């Protein structure tokens, strides 16, 4: 069960990354906002930063986290140059799609998945 | 151990006495190519693809028929056994019809993968190819006698299995012609799996004619419903429709074979389907209308209800979840009254213990019985795959077998004993010859039909075979981990139903009749209008409105046993489950899902969501439903015998009379089969 | 074709028609196949 | 079997094997499998710890001098625990030959990266990341070459369907290209194609 | 031989023909529905039967090389001809 | 020594890419697929497929064509043995059902059954 | 209000359900005499642990672990079950 570690040999440089990258990510917020010209809010933005670092919350391997901000920090200076355009910025921002049935019986009646 | 060595391409291999080189080759790996060899009929050794060298041997030796000698080298990659592959190959596409494109064995034709595989890439014959007169041996077989190998598996299987024997080899040389030489139809309850075992496209499937080709079906695994066999299917569909039924290999239930009414029951699965959910209106008629007031409804109409006045009767096709969210639907009001079609005898023991209403021993422990006893049932139909494990077991083990009834065929010969019940107070108090021809039965074997348990003195007809199955069980000389008393069902839901302990008959709501009743999927027709009151308010769950469907107040359309993933019980007591194919048509949902969502709307919620929580709540009702190809043992015959001898009941005077009789009566039994275009066609062809 | 005239078939076209590109006389797709799985008709008298 | 079959190389069949033999017996540290192919293929798996040296090794020795760089690979068979297969292509211009080198990472472990040996790769294994998420360590700019910009997951992976699970739409109420759930409008027909019938004997597998 | 709906639509040789309560008609409002008036069974109901004077027959469609594979037909039954399966012609043994 | 200890489980699944309605909603079937009965080749029952569960494939108003929503409808994973495919169903963090392998039984056979001098095995034509 | 069916879950071959097996030989039929409008369901299953369910109106149900128990704290337990009736 000895395995090769990628940068970080336990848990708590794994969550000094995480926190270095979500400073960044933070910082970098109102930058987006401004200079892309979307019309949502720095709140929201940040909000939005703090639902995938929750949703993304449950890992504990240092492997996998290791691996987690790597693409984090790729997508971080996809944003901090300009090769994104605004729909790639907005792609986190589903706005076009329908809000999807959660209770049991409005997905009973619009079909059959479960 | 009396193993002897033989090898095959130099490996060594160890192998019983008298087994064949084709079975040593496949013990080792190797696959012999083959067109007249079946594991499951005789050997004929006539096509002679198996030819296979041994070295230090100038002559090649027939495969499936050579016994291997010992110190034998088996060369199946020497350069002589292709050549002789060869030959073979070309003289079996000498004369056959070039007819690829328009054959409906292209694609799966076992003919052309061995020419593509081990024969040549080209022809030498520059003669004239022969032509045969088609035959017609019913609506269900498609014959093309032109593209026949002269293989003959079509006799072997009607004579060995089916136990026809109406098919035959007339003529000589290259005139011979497979066929029964006559205007005769080949109407067997087991027909079909000639299209099975035909190589090539001489025998098709008449209603899968010209429809879709092997390459482009997605195959599904699923079990058969039709019957209380439970065999195991493949559901070969294209672009989300259903196309055709193939069987599936289980050497303990169905080995490769199934029934008739299971191969084309699908037609009338895609017919008289329900769609949407339907509502009277004030002309007293049903019309369409939404998910929402149909459940509006019927919750309106549920909680007004409470003890005794709603009820609920399964159909014969339901599984094991939708009867337990109805049961849990139905005593969340405090109503033990769910009940079944099928009547079973509740006195005694009852549905308590499981060793009074299984098939105890196994479907495969025919194959371990001396002598077999049947009492007041047609196994030919009411179980066929039964009856062929039956016969198999006649065939081979050299079984004697009996029968207490009407004397229908049964495609062999038994000692009919009469028709009269009494005849059975006879056995238990060993005035018959029977009596002791059972004493000195190693392995007994009594088998008890479900049909026979349906008349009113059911329960004396059960308490007498018990009496007979515990007498020659604890007096004569079984072993004690031998089963003796056997019950075979003929309903698909109704084990399930009885695990999950409903009760049995729908004598319960005739005692009092409730204000609302519930049919999930109650076509036979036991329960009328005429027996409930004025106004009754019915329920109607079901895929098919055939029966149940006129007289219901709404109509909720459920799904299909190919059309949800489903957990049925077989009358051995084996649990399994379904697949989804399709998807059920139009508006029509999940059985488990309907009665979740009409709880919900009446504001008593079952506590559960998902497929998986239903079958944990499957486990704590009963463990065994949710253990899959697994048959947990029943025990304690002789608590339930102590039970039997309570309560007194008197035979009839009636004799025992089977209700399928002859073949005419078999392809028309459930909803399914009832709107199916080709089951009508085998009836006109059989009664005509 | 005024030294080697084409076959004549009685299925061939007399009348060639350019491209109806744009116009009334385009054409339309749709399924050839039938209706798949048929529908239950309820009767048309009252339980009455 | 002389018209149409193709004609045996028994002189490349040898030459090949000994210079297997000689890789296989300088580094024994590293290597682990070579073999030869029937059309006089030399393929050498390695251990992938050895991946830096043995590439140098090829790359510098006198009898060897692969100096050109044709090709890098990953291959996805996921019955393996380590389901990626990394495949180097070297080109020897000074004796007119060519070498295979495998390794074997799974999702996890990271690469040693061999720009230092060969330029080339700094866009090749670059690639590989893109499509198969295999991290390769001390590469000097690694990021994705061909997918989307916001693409999520790794498209070459043999559990990534055909179709995504996105799809781009034209949408006027926000006047942008926006990504969708993909819903197609003809399902990919699967076929099964594969024969019941065993086609080559020679490649027959033990039985268990 | 095409035949006409009562909602005015053509029937083509599948039998296809959309109902009047059918929305999709709605895809044929201001052009039209395209039909094959030169039906197959019917052209193929107006070819005579041949009589030949031989227990089996052959047939490749005409033209060798440019017809469908060749097969071989027997005409053993007097009540009924043998049909092609490919080309759909029919021959009859004339004893 | 370069190497560190992680007893965790293995997962996966933050990494693919995957949308978690197709994560958490879907049974993998593990399964060796059965014999065609068309054909006596055994060829194909040598490795075990994985395979999701079939959802909706409907009809479109155009051409009757059979639409579907489901991305893994066409999805089939090979696997050498039983446990490479459970360790790579509990890898992925799919919820799966494994059927055992059904070999057939060893028969008896022998030619000389069909021509018994006492035995119910004669066969009545040959 | 009463109660409506009892469920005795076990095993043939665990020795843990062995006490229970000595309930059903010894003790059930007389019990089968006493409540004869009851269903008092015996399941079998390969590796369950002894169990006893036992269902009241309206829905309410209640677990009994039978694990290890002598045949007389079986009875017991199901003279429990019979007398509470809640
Ligand atoms: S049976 Fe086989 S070889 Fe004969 S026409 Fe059909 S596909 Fe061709
Ligand atoms: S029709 Fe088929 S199964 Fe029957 S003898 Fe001919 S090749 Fe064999
Ligand atoms: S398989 Fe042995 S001769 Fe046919
Ligand atoms: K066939
Ligand atoms: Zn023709």
């Amino acid at each position: 069960t000895s395995v090769k570690p990628i940068f970080s040999r336990d848990m708590n440089e794994a969550k000094r990354r995480v926190r270095e990258l979500y400073r960044a990510w933070y910082r970098e917020v109102p930058n987006t906002v401004h200079l892309f010209q979307l019309d949502i809010s720095v709140k929201q933005g940040r909000d939005k930063v703090r639902e995938m670092f929750k949703k993304n919350a449950h890992v504990t391997d240092p492997r996998v986290v290791d691996l987690l901000v790597i693409k984090g920090k790729m997508e971080l200076e996809e944003t901090i140059n300009v090769w994104k355009q605004r729909t790639h910025v907005m792609r986190f921002f589903h706005e076009t799609e329908a809000p999807r049935p959660k209770d049991f019986l409005s997905k009973f009646y619009v079909g059959h998945d479960p | 151990s009396n193993l002897i060595e033989v090898f095959v391409d130099g490996q060594s291999v160890m192998v019983e006495p008298g087994t064949t080189v084709l079975q040593a080759c496949e013990k080792v790996g190797m696959q012999i190519p083959r067109f007249c060899y079946h594991e499951r009929l005789s050997v004929a050794g006539n096509c002679r693809m198996c030819l296979v060298e041994i070295e230090k041997a100038p002559k090649v030796v027939a495969a499936c028929a050579m016994p291997v000698m010992k110190g034998w080298n088996i060369l199946t990659n020497s350069e002589k056994t292709k050549k002789a592959r060869e030959g073979v190959m070309e003289f079996l596409l000498a004369n056959h019809p070039l007819d690829c494109p328009i054959c409906d064995q292209g694609g799966e034709c076992d003919l052309q993968d061995q020419s593509m595989m081990f024969g040549s890439d080209r022809s030498r014959f520059l003669e004239g190819k022969r032509a045969v007169e088609d035959k017609n041996i019913g609506p269900l077989v498609k014959t093309i006698m032109t593209r026949c190998i002269q293989c003959t598996r079509c006799i072997r299987f009607a004579s060995e299995i089916a136990g026809v024997d109406d098919l035959g080899t007339t003529g000589r040389g290259n005139d011979m012609q497979v066929g029964t030489y006559i205007e005769k139809m080949f109407m067997s309850e087991l027909s079909g799996n000639i299209i099975d075992i035909c190589p090539v496209g001489a025998l098709t499937s008449k209603p899968y004619a010209f429809t879709a080709r092997p390459w482009e079906t997605r195959k599904t695994e699923s079990i058969d419903v039709m019957d209380a066999v439970g065999s195991n299917i493949v559901v070969s569909t294209r672009t989300g429709e259903v196309m055709r039924i193939l069987p599936r290999m289980h050497e303990d239930i169905n080995e490769e074979w199934i029934s008739d009414k299971t191969r084309f029951a699908y037609d009338g699965l895609k017919r008289q389907r329900l769609t949407e959910p339907m509502v009277r209106n004030e002309k007293g008629l049903l019309t369409h209308t939404t998910w929402e007031d149909a459940l509006s409804r019927v919750a309106g109409m549920l909680q007004s209800c409470q003890g005794n006045d709603v009820a609920a009767i399964a159909g014969g096709l339901v599984d094991a979840e939708a009867l337990i969210a109805l049961k849990d639907l139905l005593n969340r009001v405090d109503s033990d009254t769910l009940c079944t079609e099928e009547v079973f005898p509740t006195a005694g023991a009852g549905t308590d213990l499981r060793s009074n209403y299984l098939l105890n021993t196994t479907i495969a422990g025919v194959e371990e019985a001396d002598v077999v006893l049947l009492v007041g049932t047609n196994p030919r139909f009411e179980a066929p795959l039964f009856n062929a494990r039956i016969r198999k077991s006649w065939l081979h083990n050299d079984l004697k077998v009996a029968l207490i009834g009407s004397p229908v065929d049964l495609t062999y010969r038994y000692d009919h004993l009469g028709d009269s019940p009494k005849i059975l107070q006879d056995i238990a108090s060993g005035s018959h010859p029977f009596s002791q021809v059972l004493q000195e039965a190693k392995k007994p074997m009594v088998v008890l039909g479900s049909s026979a348990l349906q008349r009113n003195d059911g329960a004396a007809i059960l308490a007498a075979v018990s009496n007979i199955a515990q007498k020659i069980r604890t007096s004569s000389g079984v072993t004690g981990d031998w089963k003796v008393m056997n019950i075979l069902h003929r309903i698909a839901s109704q084990v399930a139903a009885l695990d999950l302990g409903y009760k049995p008959g729908v004598e319960a709501i005739r005692k009092n009749p409730p204000k609302m009743l519930f049919l999930l999927g109650a076509d036979g027709g036991c329960v009328t209008r005429q027996d409930l009151p004025k106004d009754c308010f019915i329920v109607y769950q079901g895929h098919h409105g055939d029966v149940g469907a006129p007289i219901a107040d709404v109509i909720l359309p459920g799904a299909a046993y190919t059309e949800k993933s489903a957990t049925y019980v077989n009358t051995e007591g084996r649990a399994q489950q379904t697949k989804v194919a399709v998807m059920p048509p139009g508006l029509a949902r999940e059985d488990w899902k309907i009665i979740r969502a009409l709880s919900e709307i009446a504001g008593m919620t079952l506590p559960y969501d998902t497929l998986d929580q239903v079958r944990n709540r499957l486990e704590e009702v009963s463990p065994n439903l949710v253990r899959y190809d697994d048959v947990e043992g029943a025990n304690y015959f002789q608590q339930a015998s102590e039970l039997s001898k309570l309560v007194n009941q008197q035979l009839l005077a009636d004799p025992l009379v089977p209700p399928q009789l002859t073949i005419k009566d078999f392809y028309m039994t459930d909803s399914i089969s009832r709107a199916s275009q080709t089951m009508a066609k085998c009836v006109k062809a059989v009664t005509e | 074709p005024t030294v080697k005239p084409p076959t004549a078939r009685k299925f061939i076209w007399t009348n060639h028609k350019f491209n109806l590109s744009g116009t009334p006389q385009q054409y339309v797709p749709y399924s050839t196949t039938r209706k798949k799985i048929q529908e239950w008709v309820p009767p048309s008298t009252p339980y009455k | 079997t002389r018209p149409t079959v193709r004609p045996r190389n028994d002189v490349a069949h040898k030459q090949l094997s000994a210079f297997g033999e000689y890789v296989a017996e300088i580094l024994p540290k590293y290597v682990q499998q070579v073999q030869v192919s029937c059309f006089s293929e030399l393929e050498i798996c390695i251990h992938p710890d050895g991946v830096i040296p043995v590439l140098t090794f090829l790359r510098d020795h006198s009898n060897a001098q692969f100096k050109s760089l044709a090709d890098l690979t990953a291959v996805d068979i996921p019955t393996r625990q380590n389901r990626f297969e990394i495949v180097y292509n070297l080109l020897s211009l000074r004796f007119n030959s060519r070498i295979r080198v495998k390794t074997y990472t799974d999702e996890l472990t990271p690469v040693e990266s061999s720009v230092s040996v060969y330029k080339a790769a700094n866009w090749y294994e670059r690639e590989i990341w893109d499509m198969f998420g295999v991290f390769f360590a001390n590469h000097p700019d690694l990021r994705r070459i061909l997918t989307d910009y916001g693409f999520e997951g790794h498209p070459f992976r043999k559990d990534f369907p055909l179709s995504g699970y996105v799809e781009l739409r034209y949408d006027d109420e926000v006047k942008r290209v926006v990504a969708e759930p993909v819903e197609l409008a003809q399902e990919f027909r699967k076929f099964d194609l594969n024969s019941p019938w065993e086609a080559f004997p020679a490649y027959r597998q033990p039985p268990e | 031989g095409v035949r006409t709906s009562p909602t005015g639509e053509k029937v083509t040789h599948t039998g296809q023909v959309y109902d009047d309560e059918d929305y999709r008609r709605v895809r044929f409002v201001g052009r039209q529905k395209e039909v094959n008036e030169n039906f197959a069974i019917d052209l193929i109901a107006e070819q005579p039967v041949s009589q030949v004077g031989s227990r089996v027959i052959s047939c490749d469609g005409g033209g060798g090389a440019l017809g469908h594979p060749r097969v071989y037909i027997n005409l053993d039954k007097e009540t009924k001809t043998g049909t092609c399966g490919y080309c759909g012609l029919q021959f009859r043994q004339q004893h | 020594t370069q190497l560190i200890t992680v007893d965790e489980k293995l997962d996966i699944t933050t990494l693919t890419g995957v949308p978690e309605e197709h994560i958490k909603t879907r049974k993998a079937r593990i399964f060796v697929p059965a014999r065609n009965n068309m054909q006596s080749g055994v060829n194909n029952t040598k490795k075990w497929k994985m395979e999701f569960d079939t959802r909706e494939r409907w009809e479109n108003p155009l051409m009757g064509w059979a639409s579907t929503a489901d991305p893994l409808s066409n999805l089939v994973l090979t696997f050498s043995t039983k446990e490479d495919a459970i360790a790579f169903a509990e890898k992925n963090g799919w919820s799966y059902d494994v059927e055992e392998r059904k070999v057939p039984k060893p028969k008896s056979k022998s030619y000389g059954a069909n021509f018994s001098w006492n035995k119910r095995t004669r066969v009545s034509t040959k | 209000l009463g109660l409506r069916e009892i469920r005795i879950h076990l095993c043939q071959r665990s020795p843990g359900s062995q006490g229970v097996r000595d309930f059903i030989e010894k003790r059930y039929v007389e019990l089968k005499k006493a409540n004869p409008d009851l269903p008092i369901l015996i399941r079998e299953c390969s590796d369950v642990q002894p169990k006893l369910w036992a269902r009241y109106a309206f829905g309410q149900e209640k677990n009994v672990s039978l694990n290890n128990f002598s045949a007389d704290q079986v009875t017991r337990a199901l003279e429990n079950v019979l007398s509470s009736k809640a």
